[PDB]
């Protein structure tokens, strides 16, 4: 296991990843240090004995350059103690170990690297500083971000490995997986937020902009939309500019609740030949989501088409959003006096509830629940009112927030957070529970040593009634901090477990392949399956499809 | 070119919304009783309120005499002449739906860079309004 | 002479405030950012340390001498060392300092930045010598010595611009607002409950006329009238550093201009 | 109904209407005999395996039964004449391109797909009244004879 | 503002992390599992200082 | 390390030229001119006062990569009118509203007296 | 030779497979890198994979691919009768 | 004299304990903007705590407002902050150490707390107080 | 260590105040907030340079030097 | 529970029905009790599936076993790679282990 | 320095949930300071 | 990181002048991402800039104990006090341009600390260096020039991509490769070969004329001999003797 079934390499680097907004999606950025260290043997050929000279006479010490001479008879000769002689007269068949240039492919890596995404060939980019440049929308399907994580390249030795690289192993061939038969990648974070305020009906955009954001776009044409509004000023939508993005001929209709071909709320999705008519595009269309605008482009276009809309989008948007601006603060947490106090009596209605319930069972008239112990349904009926109160807090907190609070507009771009998270930092944090029950009476017959015994008020048992935002009470921190804890523990210990499933997994199945015959076969030629997937198609091209003849009453079928 | 549909509205009411410079807004025609106006303006350059009447007009080009990514837009010169200069709003986009409302009432539903407008009206005067690009001319 | 037009508000020898009227705000961005960026200055830039007993380390001292701002009046008069025709420096594209400070007291002794003495030829220029700005007399506290303790070390200043290293810009921050009612609704304004009582009103509103609460939005309308405020190290006048960003920006238009011509020829 | 099927059909005719300009208003020149022996024999080439005896044969049948379905729910004539409003020069290019997207769908030869399973299952699983997520998923590849929480759901 | 705490073993600082053990003589009883003839167990693990 | 030296931000190098002018083959009549050792400053202020000729139909900058100091401009203009001249026109508009401004400034300083 | 089978009763499919591709553009790749005879016209290229690409399109790679079966039977099948259509 | 006791976790199973002695000690409008405090309405408390921030260690104690944070939160910077560039010493120039890390200038926090009194964070500070801009400003 | 010579945000120098912001602290028995405004330090950055500036150099002062002229 | 059959009309509509739910598992003495409905009966323990049912009855519990793991958390992952899994679990006759006392006792050459 | 100066060891056959935060670590272990791998409640902080 | 488990790396630095900034001139030193914020719901990092503005502006040290009467809105009035917007929001112009972003940028001082993880202490690359005596494979460590491991979850991954000759590359010439000499009559490697005499011999086979040579990693040679230790015979053949 240690020395033959993985062993370490020739020929790699390993540094600090960045995200550069500015890549392509198939680009990696290489320090120009790695680039100097690392080589590639190109063989002398009549198409590059002049290019190969020049990178041998500019030496080791220069990006361009080479490192080491190989002739014909395998005698190497290292460029370094070989100016003495003068440049060195190259023959064709020889092979000049020369830096790695820019467009060269490699192979980039993130470990654990639990599945084939994880290691994906990238074209070099050589740039300045020390740390490794990668594209925002492959982070996912690496599971990396930029805290502090180290990524490794490997570098192809030969034509065979090296076009084996860029033609099975390429990012826009990863892009619609096969575990899910639906896009890995996708657009994130900033480019997730900012798409979602450019394409809304108020967002509109005067000459100057626009020309400066089609000129960010490589492949526009150089033609000038017509602006949405004429007079009295020509304005054009963001709606229209994003447009200029998204390839010609593409068809994408999508139908939220409540939407029509009039969207009232604009919601929804309609795109007619790379044009979107209307609806904000958020991530159910520009996510890595099933039937999205990635998945249509990539299956009707081709992979290649697809990389390049990962680009263009993000830079007309990333432009977009450089002079918009997007911020959050403080102010964003913060409901209104109204809430505030329909938040506060919606928590003392679900305490009276809980009140009720404790004072019924104990004048023992409360009946346990059919399988259960008394003492089991009575929790289960606290933990229930408990719970409603938190999440109708939260409701009353959400419907309160602007349009134009910044918390709210990422949950509704879907590029981070989610209801929970507004109604925790702004309404109420809510019941903490170890073991999926309540804080248990550590202490004889108590949580703590600041309660009386046998005393199961919600705030006795680990209800947090405060927000983040208001501040936990010492009891209620404690209890937050019991909560907590249970996650890191349970973070640590499946990690460990999980890792030693995957690997008993990868090594019970790696002998299968699908043969010639179409059969899935071991390495004895057992057979397990007499055609792959009993279908015989490979997981990347399946879409869901609504099958019109099994549904619907006998009068509609007949119609 | 030649305009395809001109026709005078009665802006029944506006809705902001959620938006705070478009407002979707319905109007009826004031010489048909089957012509209704569902349109999203942008209320920040062209201001409408209810009771309003409108001059709504649609055309296929914006240039004076007949001429039946088209041509790349330049911004307008110092004597520039188009039907715009008879009109207050202008707005250009395109067509992506006909539906057959009644036996003789037909809609149409344009977009403009994703400002919906919907026209109902009988099958006889909406029948110069094709699936393609059009502009919509608005005077108070 | 019919262009851009300036009114001074307030002017001293560290801060100048005026408005910028009648331009565009294109120019009005570029002069603030060729004012911070891009303006020569004389700087120390090489040290040599031939006695360092301090509780500093010599890259820790050779940095705060940097910092130090000289006087770069007669900046133009000196050349650059990279386009000058010498060994290391001369006379004509540099300045030397040196510093000599001992420990003779019992009580902790300051070094200052008067205590550097030019024991170059300033061939009758006004560049070199540290900006005293303080009522003391003193400049800037480099270091402290205790008895015994002794700081030698010669330095040289050369010309620069704080594009290569922010020792060289001779502008503090730089103020710059246009349009302080909001009537070209550049900003949307995040609110609670009203936007105008929680966002407080900018002093500049005093010189425009508010919205005349009701009137359509005005979209002819294009950023003009800058309020700017422009601060000063003390390495040069802040008035000339207003001066001489035009200088600058003009002198880079000019340079483009240039190039077109040399083109054009082959 | 909504079930992962290979070919995406809707998407094939929303492109052969927006192609070829169908006018939507006049009638089609298209045939019913042209239609039924169309999809017919379009059938035909959905070829997944290529044997030419009866064993291979019955499994190239059973292995496109439910596309089949599908194919024949969506290209039905009136759906066709009624609904789409194809042309005969549409509908042969629908039926081209299902025969090119069904055949690119093939899973290739020489594909591991072994490791492509574990890595599809596991790496699932690295993110997760009965028992549930990791500690039911160890208990199911560990084949456990006593398990935490057997139970019997009788109709 | 160095606390010590501490000691210097060749050269280097060497800090003693506090050891956590169950305290000694004192009763605690315990139910076993199913699977074992043993119900209920009390234990005391007697200690002399 | 691998940082670059400062003075690559402004310093032109060796085989290196200040402009590079190559027509544009998507549009006609129009031009992408690649500034060397230039940054946002020089790229807004030439971008906005083409923008002011009437003769002009496309004007806008970008700075590719923030590694390096350089920034593309594509210039379309109307048939017969040279972009070279129109970027000649706009450059002497920005020369000539910046001497103006250095002499108003200066006569506006001299009427002070704090300073 | 019963280990081959007869052209006439090849029962594999007709199309060229992505691992096939693969490996027959670095083969022949790799074999003008050593400066084998170029069978297609070049308009301006060096880089020894763009060479094999276009000799695939126009059909120029003089290999033939060697298809296994679970039991060491094997299909021969030529670069040029195998559909490139992936 | 009496007025202090040391309490270990087996005799803690046989006293009440007040968390403050402003609101629990004395026999029994509030500003919405406070959290909800529980009374616990008992009247038969044995010994108060001295102040509830105690609980926390050496490093938790350096976090501002750890209870309007998220607990993992509070736990990662608690490990973090000993990765700290600082002053871990001031006599780090007669001392033969295999690495040290200095901060040029280190800052005390504009927002302090009254535990980190007694660390002498404010004598030997690891940080610097930077002004911080939360905005999407190029992606980067 | 000792106080930094500029201000990190703007760059206004700020390290010949130091001896003067003590002396308004202790003989002048000034508040530091209105000791930051007698000097001069209007933005918020610069007022944080001289306000959280901790004066370590006095520390290491305290040992004797390790050479002696 | 809520079960979708269809309807006298043609069309699917959900009918409540009273399902009995169990702790511990006797399926084979349970099938035969009068009343049930014994061609729907289930078990949470494939194992007993296989040992009263039969190896491809296994191979189905085994299949809904595995798929109601990975759909708890609410991902999805496509048939074929859970089918392929349970295909191998079933391959010999029995229902193998993932362990070593299961895959790693066949017949595949040492040095695998 | 001073908190590995404070830090305390719990070597992990027992029968308990040793890793948790107990009610009785109530002002005698910090509820905030454990690593976060394999000691993750096993090193506690007075 | 600040004192709230936010951690991060610099993605890029830029001067003053292309920073955004206020109507007052000040510019951040440092630009975290909006998205940092409500997943983690870290709102003590908020609270904390509000103090630490109203701190510097009023020259006092903020009181950020946990447990205390401080709320928001008690630090909101003292900020608006001081001519500043309640909740910290600023209006900022763009550094490029000099507009206004259409939004305002919570803008304050926080404490932030510089970690040990220096990036110019972790980057490092290896063509070709020194290679360990036992298995003869790139030795291990950065500060010793060692190369990087392939692990078998990387070697999983590349069976899944289909890419074998890269497969057989990386474990091969990009690591230990070793060619032996085996006798055909016995597949053990015991093949005595004078190379420079053209000599090949299989002393207990007696033969000169049945030798080939493999390639196979320098560590599959170690097994193998570990093997023939443990008394065990790996003898590897290169004809079939049975039919699959
Ligand atoms: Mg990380
Ligand atoms: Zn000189
Ligand atoms: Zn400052
Ligand atoms: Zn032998």
């Amino acid at each position: 296991r240690g020395n033959l079934m993985g062993k370490r390499v020739d020929f790699s680097a390993r540094t600090v990843i960045s995200g550069d907004p500015n890549l392509e999606l198939d680009q990696v950025g290489v320090p120009k240090s790695i680039a100097k260290t690392l080589t590639y043997p190109e063989v002398v050929t009549p198409y590059n004995i002049d290019r190969l000279t020049q990178l041998v006479r500019n030496g080791p010490n220069e990006h361009p350059g080479a490192k080491y001479v190989i002739r014909d008879s395998g005698d190497r000769i290292d460029l370094r103690y070989s100016k003495r002689a003068g440049d060195i007269q190259l023959q064709y068949g020889w092979k000049v170990e020369r830096h790695i240039m820019d467009n060269d492919p490699v192979l980039f890596n993130r470990q654990p690297s639990l599945h084939k995404m994880s290691m994906m060939a990238h074209r070099v980019k050589v740039i300045p500083y020390s740390t490794f440049r990668l594209n925002l929308s492959v982070t996912s399907p690496y599971n990396a971000d930029f805290d502090g994580d180290e990524m490794n390249l490997h570098v192809p030795q030969s034509e065979e490995t090296r076009a084996e690289l860029s033609q099975l192993c390429a990012v826009p061939l990863q892009i619609v997986s096969p575990q899910s038969n639906k896009p890995c990648m996708g657009i994130v974070q900033d480019t997730l937020c900012g798409i979602r305020k450019l394409t809304l009906r108020d967002t509109f955009i005067e000459l100057d902009q626009v020309l400066n954001m089609l000129y960010w776009v490589p492949d526009w044409d150089g033609v000038i939309p017509t602006p949405a509004i004429i007079k009295p000023k020509p304005l054009w939508s963001g709606k229209q500019i994003l447009s200029v993005a998204i390839p010609n001929g593409i068809h994408l209709q999508r139908f939220d609740e409540g939407t029509t071909l009039l969207s009232p709320k604009d919601n929804g999705m309609l795109i007619i030949d790379g044009q979107i008519i209307f609806g904000v595009v958020e991530k159910k269309t520009v996510g890595s989501s099933n039937g999205g605008l990635i998945h249509v482009v990539t299956r009707e276009k081709g992979p290649q088409v697809c990389a390049k809309l990962f680009g263009n989008i993000q830079k007309v948007v990333n432009f977009w959003l450089l002079h918009n601006g997007f911020s959050t603060g403080i102010g964003d947490t913060i409901a209104d006096g109204p809430t505030m106090r329909e938040i506060t009596e919606t928590i003392a209605e679900a305490k009276k509830k809980v009140l009720d319930v404790t004072k019924e069972a104990q004048a023992n008239l409360l009946t346990a629940k059919h399988g259960m112990t008394l003492r089991e349904s009575f929790e289960d009926n606290v933990v229930r009112f408990l719970n409603e109160a938190r999440d109708k807090a939260g409701r009353l907190a959400e419907v309160n927030l602007k349009d134009l609070n910044n918390v709210k507009q990422m949950v509704m771009a879907g590029s981070k957070g989610s209801f929970i998270n507004i109604a925790q930092m702004s309404a109420c944090v809510g019941q903490q529970s170890v073991e999926g029950k309540r804080i248990a009476f550590g202490f004889v017959d108590r949580t703590l040593p600041h309660f009386s015994k046998d005393d199961y008020s919600p705030e006795s048992k680990g209800f947090v009634e405060n927000s983040y935002l208001r501040g936990l009470t010492p009891q209620e921190f404690f209890f937050h901090a019991m909560g907590g804890r249970e996650g890191l523990i349970d973070t640590a210990v499946k990690t460990a477990e999980t890792g030693y499933i995957q690997r008993r997994l990868v090594k019970a199945l790696e002998d299968i392949m699908v043969h010639y015959d179409n059969t899935t076969r071991n390495s004895l030629g057992n057979v397990i399956q007499f055609i792959y997937g009993e279908d015989g198609m490979d997981a990347a091209h399946i879409e869901k499809q609504s099958l019109d003849t099994i549904g619907g009453s006998d009068a509609a079928f007949e119609k | 070119s030649n305009t395809l549909f001109d026709d005078i509205f009665q802006v029944s009411e506006v809705d902001p919304g959620r938006y705070n410079k478009v407002c979707r807004i319905e109007a009826a025609s004031t010489t048909q009783d089957q012509c209704k106006l569902t349109l999203d303006i942008n209320v920040e350059l062209f201001p409408v309120a209810a009771q309003d009447s409108l001059t709504v007009t649609i055309a296929s080009s914006l240039n004076l005499e007949d001429t039946p990514a088209t041509r790349s837009w330049r911004p307008p010169q110092a004597g520039d002449r188009s039907l715009a200069d008879d009109y207050d709003y202008v707005m250009y986009g395109t067509a992506y739906k006909f539906e057959e409302v009644s036996k003789d009432l037909i809609a149409v539903y344009y977009s403009f860079g994703g400002l919906l407008m919907r026209l109902e009206g009988n099958y006889r005067n909406l029948n110069n309004l094709k699936q393609e690009n059009a502009y919509l001319l608005i005077r108070r | 002479s019919e262009g851009p037009q300036v009114k001074i508000r307030e002017a001293s020898k560290d801060n100048v405030d005026f408005i910028l009227s009648n331009v565009d705000l294109a120019m009005a961005n570029s002069l603030r950012r060729v004012m911070i960026a891009e303006i020569p200055t004389l700087a120390i830039d090489s040290v040599e340390v031939e006695t360092n007993t301090t509780v500093l380390a010599d890259e820790f001292i050779a940095h705060r001498l940097g910092l130090i701002p000289l006087q770069s009046m007669d900046i133009e008069q000196l050349e650059y060392s990279r386009d000058c025709f010498c060994e290391d420096h001369c006379d004509k594209c540099s300045v030397v300092l040196t510093l000599q400070a001992f420990g003779e007291s019992e009580s902790t002794t300051n070094v200052y930045s008067k205590d550097l003495v030019i024991v170059s030829n300033l061939m009758g220029r006004n560049i070199g010598h540290p900006i005293i700005q303080d009522k003391e007399g003193n400049g800037v506290l480099i270091c402290k010595l205790r008895k015994g303790q002794e700081l030698k070390l010669t330095c040289v200043a050369k010309k620069g611009i704080a594009k290569e290293h922010a020792k060289w810009g001779p502008a503090a921050a730089i103020e710059f607002e246009y349009d302080p009612w909001n009537k070209l609704k550049h900003t949307d304004y995040w609110y609670e409950q009203d936007s105008a009582k929680e966002w407080p009103q900018s002093k500049n509103c005093e010189y425009e006329d508010p919205p005349n609460e009701g009137d359509p939005f005005d979209y002819k309308a294009q950023a003009d009238t800058f309020y700017m405020n422009v601060e000063s190290v003390g390495s040069i006048p802040v008035d000339q550093v207003v001066v001489r960003g035009i200088d600058t920006l003009q002198k880079k238009v000019a340079s483009i201009l240039l190039a077109l011509t040399q083109m054009d020829q082959d | 109904a909504n079930w992962p099927l290979p070919v995406n059909i809707r998407r094939i005719i929303q492109n052969a209407q927006q192609t070829f300009h169908i006018d939507h208003t006049k009638p089609s020149d298209l045939t019913i005999k042209d239609i039924v022996l169309g999809v017919k024999d379009l059938q035909e080439n959905l070829l997944v395996l290529r044997g030419k005896n009866e064993i291979i044969q019955n499994a190239q049948r059973d292995a496109v039964t439910l596309f089949c379905c599908l194919l024949r729910s969506r290209l039905a004539t009136r759906r066709v004449l009624q609904e789409y409003r194809l042309t005969k020069q549409a509908f042969d290019w629908v039926l081209s391109n299902i025969e090119a997207q069904f055949l690119r769908s093939v899973v290739h030869p020489g594909e591991m797909v072994g490791v492509l399973a574990a890595q599809s299952i596991g790496e699932p699983a690295t993110q997760m009244k009965v028992t549930s997520g990791v500690p039911r998923l160890k208990e199911i590849l560990n084949v456990a004879k006593n398990m935490k929480t057997p139970s019997l759901t009788v109709y | 503002f160095d606390m010590g705490g501490y000691f210097i073993i060749n050269g280097s600082e060497k800090v003693l992390i506090a050891q956590e053990r169950s305290a000694g003589n004192i009763v605690q009883v315990f139910k076993k599992a199913a699977p074992s003839p043993i119900s209920h167990v009390a234990e005391i693990r007697s200690a002399l200082e | 390390m691998n940082a670059p030296d400062r003075f690559e931000l402004f310093l032109l190098g060796e085989g290196e030229s200040k402009l590079k002018i190559d027509p544009d083959t998507k549009a006609p009549n129009a031009v992408v001119i690649t500034f060397e050792k230039e940054d946002h400053t020089l790229g807004n202020l030439i971008r906005a006062e083409l923008l002011n000729d009437r003769k002009v139909l496309f004007a806008a900058y970008k700075v590719e990569h923030p590694f390096f100091a350089r920034f593309k401009l594509r210039i379309q203009t109307t048939e017969g009118y040279d972009p070279k001249d129109a970027l000649k026109n706009a450059c002497n508009s920005i020369i000539n509203k910046l001497g103006a401004l250095k002499t108003n400034f200066e006569t506006e300083w001299n009427l002070q007296t704090l300073a | 030779k019963e280990k081959a089978i007869p052209k006439d009763q090849r029962a594999t499919t007709p199309y060229m497979t992505k691992y096939e591709r693969a490996r027959i553009l670095g083969t022949r790749a790799l074999q003008i890198s050593m400066n084998a005879p170029v069978f297609v016209d070049l308009e301006g290229e060096t880089d020894p994979l763009r060479i094999a690409m276009k000799e695939l399109a126009e059909k120029k790679i003089p290999l033939v691919i060697r298809r296994y079966l679970p039991d060491g039977s094997f299909e021969d099948w030529s670069v040029e009768e195998l559909i490139v259509d992936l | 004299e009496g007025l202090v006791e040391y309490i270990d976790a087996e005799e803690e199973e046989s006293i009440l304990i007040a968390m403050q002695p402003e609101d629990l000690e004395p026999a029994e409008d509030v500003d919405p903007a406070k959290r909800i405090r529980v009374s616990h309405h008992a009247t038969t408390f044995t010994h108060c705590e001295i102040h509830p921030s105690m609980i926390l260690g050496v490093a938790a104690s350096i976090i501002p407002f750890p209870d309007h944070n998220q607990s993992p939160r509070n736990t990662y910077q608690s490990a973090m902050g000993k990765q700290a560039m600082g002053v871990f010493l001031t006599n780090y120039n007669v001392r033969m150490d295999t690495m040290a890390n200095i901060l040029y200038y280190p800052q005390k926090p504009l927002g302090t707390t009254r535990a980190m009194e007694y660390l002498k964070f404010r004598e030997l500070p690891a940080g610097q107080n930077a002004i911080v801009a939360i905005a999407c400003y190029s992606g980067y | 260590m000792i106080v930094p010579v500029r201000c990190f945000s703007c760059g206004k120098v700020v390290g010949d105040k130091w001896e003067s912001y003590l002396n308004l602290l202790q003989e002048d028995e000034l508040d530091e907030g209105t000791a930051l405004s007698r000097l001069g330090l209007k933005r918020y950055c610069c007022r944080r340079m001289i306000l959280t500036h901790v004066d370590l150099i006095e520390k290491f002062l305290r040992y004797n030097p390790l050479e002696k002229r | 529970y809520d079960r979708k059959v269809p309807s006298p009309t043609g069309e699917y509509v959900k009918e409540p029905e009273w399902v009995l739910e169990t702790d511990g598992v006797n399926l084979s003495e349970v099938m035969t009790v009068p009343g049930i409905d014994p061609t729907r009966i289930y078990t949470n323990s494939f194992i007993d599936i296989m040992e009263v049912l039969g190896i491809e009855a296994g191979r189905a519990a085994l299949y809904k076993e595995v798929y109601n793991v990975i759909a708890s958390d609410g991902s999805y992952v496509n048939y074929r790679h859970m089918a392929l899994l349970v295909d191998v679990m079933t391959t010999q006759g029995g229902l193998t282990s993932v362990t070593r006392h299961g895959f790693n006792r066949s017949n595949t050459g040492a040095l695998m | 320095t001073l908190s590995h100066l404070r830090r305390t060891n719990t070597p992990i056959g027992k029968l308990a949930k040793p890793r948790q935060l107990h009610n009785t670590h109530w002002g005698l272990v910090c509820p905030a300071e454990t690593p976060e791998g394999q000691a993750c409640g096993l090193v506690k902080n007075l | 990181a600040s004192r709230h488990g936010q951690k991060g790396t610099i993605g890029i630095t830029y001067r003053r002048e292309d920073m955004p900034f206020t109507a007052e001139g000040i510019v951040p030193d440092l630009i975290i991402n909006p998205h940092a914020i409500p997943s983690r719901m870290t709102v003590a990092h908020l609270i904390e800039c509000l103090l630490s503005k109203v701190a510097a502006l009023s020259g006092n040290e903020g009181d950020a104990s946990p447990f205390t009467d401080i709320t928001v809105e008690g630090i909101s009035k003292l900020l608006r006090e001081h001519g500043y917007q309640s909740r910290g929001f600023e209006v900022m112009y763009n550094g490029h341009t000099g507009k206004k972003l259409m939004a305002q940028i919570f803008f304050g001082p926080t404490y932030y600390q510089r970690l040990r993880h220096m990036v110019d202490d972790k980057i490092h690359a290896r063509a070709r260096g020194p290679m360990q005596v036992l298995t003869r494979q790139p030795v291990e460590g950065r500060s010793r020039d060692g190369g990087l491991r392939f692990g078998e979850m990387e070697r999983d991954c590349m069976i899944a991509h289909g890419a074998a000759s890269f497969l057989k590359e990386r474990l091969m010439e990009a690591s230990d490769a070793f060619r032996v000499h085996i006798c055909g009559i016995c597949g053990l490697m015991t093949v005595i070969a004078k190379l420079n005499h053209n000599q090949f011999e299989c002393k207990g086979c007696d033969n000169k004329i049945d030798i080939y040579q493999i390639h196979i990693p320098y560590a599959a040679k170690l097994l193998f001999q570990e093997l023939m230790a443990m008394n065990i015979t790996p003898r590897l053949y290169t004809d079939r003797s049975r039919d699959f």
